[PDB]
């Protein structure tokens, strides 16, 4: 599903990913070289 | 029509010109994912002269808007392609094209 | 209708040994942040992307 970050690129040499994960929502988000991806997965299984 | 969307940038500055050959790697599929064609298993890069014709508008369009170093998605509808007639055993009739190209160099 | 061929590339899967969960009563923390940098990437090395 694509998702809209500044300067959209398929993973190139020095960039880096954040990923963040909130159990209590439940929510994961990323970031790309520090800035926000407009996406994030919610609603999903706790069951492990 | 013809979209274009920049899986990886390329240089920026540099546009195909008519008269101007084209040399990209291709990967061809379908909209419901299927693959039909890829330049990179034959390991030949594709050329094509812009402007001739000899590929189908979504190619001649989406591929003036690309640059060097450029690896972009083109989805192509029907009308730009081959359409109603389609390319028998290849592809079926009134069907989206989705490629993936990259231009290597121009010359 | 008819069996299709094409080559693929093999993928594998790489985690570190962390295992973080929620449950009712549980010890463990429910917010949790981690980094991955890309140092090479080769795009086309088979023709399979």
């Amino acid at each position: 599903r694509p998702v809209t970050s500044p300067g959209q690129h398929l993973l190139a040499p020095e960039d880096v990913v954040s990923c963040c994960l909130d159990l209590s929502v439940p929510s994961i988000s990323f970031r790309i070289n520090g800035c926000p991806v407009q996406g994030v997965f919610e609603a999903f299984n706790l069951d492990g | 029509g013809v979209q274009v969307e920049t899986i990886s940038p390329g240089d920026g500055r540099t546009f195909p010109k008519r008269g101007q050959t084209c040399v990209v790697h291709y990967t061809g599929m379908l909209e419901d994912g299927k693959k039909f064609d890829s330049s990179r298993d034959r390991n030949k890069p594709f050329k094509f002269m812009l402007g001739k014709q000899e590929v189908i508008r979504g190619w001649e369009e989406g591929v003036a808007q690309m640059s060097v170093g450029q690896r972009a998605k083109l989805t192509i509808s029907p009308d730009y392609a081959y359409g109603a007639t389609g390319h028998p055993g290849i592809i079926p009739p009134h069907a989206t094209l989705v490629f993936d190209v990259e231009l290597l160099k121009l010359e | 209708l008819l069996l299709q061929t094409n080559l693929i590339n093999y993928v594998t899967s790489i985690r570190p040994n962390i295992f973080v969960g929620r449950a009712e009563g549980s010890t463990q923390y429910g917010k949790w942040y981690f980094e991955v940098m890309v140092d090479e990437v080769v795009p086309f090395l088979t023709a399979q992307a």
